[PDB]
């Protein structure tokens, strides 16, 4: 098919979430084609790496989505820089 | 107690 | 050519949690031969054999083989205490009978923590807007996600595979797709999850605008 450009949002943590020592922060990218997608995570400019991307899903209308979850100790959270997901 | 999901049973204890 | 193979298979995540289901084993011969249909099948549970599993009806593949199917009932809590269930295949086609077996995977329960998180503000201006179930640290793996909303079952979702996170345990997110306007509207939308680990084997979540 013809390329879709991806949406990407990141989301914030769950107030129910800030009860553990570690909170999520999670990227939905949807509306992309083909499948094939490098997802990055950065806070105020450095690379982040504790996360897990899934695999794309086909989604309804025809085009792809994935989710990237982001682990931080909950004291980073609380220090406040921005996390921010890419593509 | 149980746990319903849709008014089908799911567990009880 | 062949001869034939065998495939044992689990019940479903949700028959097995929900004490209103039966919960089966399926024991799948295919390339079984038009020359010597004939399998015997022999079930045991931990070690002991058992004979109240059923055979299928013999399904012609068009292919010159046949899939054969024997199926075996187990109990919830059979299955949950870790039992193991053994289908041992045999056939002249075959040197040595078969022997498959499974059972849930060995490891310490976790729940599931279950959050629910809304549309984000940049997909506000879009027809339709995504509610995420995010579901993690839940083990094992088996579980079942769905969505709803005032009652009735929400059908267009999408839910990724269990994804395994580095302590073991796994995640997931389930992804709802509604309509802008019912976002709008402030409808109650619900994440309902069923694991083993739950009180009552069920949790659900809810949000709104
Ligand atoms: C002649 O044709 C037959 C039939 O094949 C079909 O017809 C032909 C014309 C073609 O169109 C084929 O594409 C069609 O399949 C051929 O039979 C096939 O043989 C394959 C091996 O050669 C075998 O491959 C193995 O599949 C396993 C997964 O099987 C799943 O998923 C497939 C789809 O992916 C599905 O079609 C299968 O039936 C089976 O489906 C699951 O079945 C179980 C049990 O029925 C279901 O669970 C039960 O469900 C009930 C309610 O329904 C209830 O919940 C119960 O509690 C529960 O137990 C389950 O829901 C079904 N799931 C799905 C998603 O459908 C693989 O795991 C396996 O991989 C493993 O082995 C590989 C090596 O072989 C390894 O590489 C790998 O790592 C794994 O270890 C194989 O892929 C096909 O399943 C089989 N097809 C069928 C329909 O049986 C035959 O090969 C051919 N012969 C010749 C000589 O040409």
């Amino acid at each position: 098919g013809q390329p879709r450009e991806p949406q990407v949002y990141t989301l914030p943590p769950s107030r129910e979430e800030m009860t553990k020592n570690q909170v999520s922060l999670v990227c939905l990218v949807k509306g992309f084609y083909p499948s094939d997608i490098a997802v990055e995570w950065e806070s105020n400019g450095q690379p982040e790496n504790n996360y897990k991307t899934t695999p794309p899903v086909l989604d309804s209308d025809g085009s792809f989505f994935l989710y990237s979850v982001l682990t931080v100790d909950k004291s980073r959270w609380q220090q406040g820089n921005v996390f921010s997901c890419s593509v | 107690d149980c746990a319903w999901h849709l008014g089908e049973l799911v567990w009880c204890t």
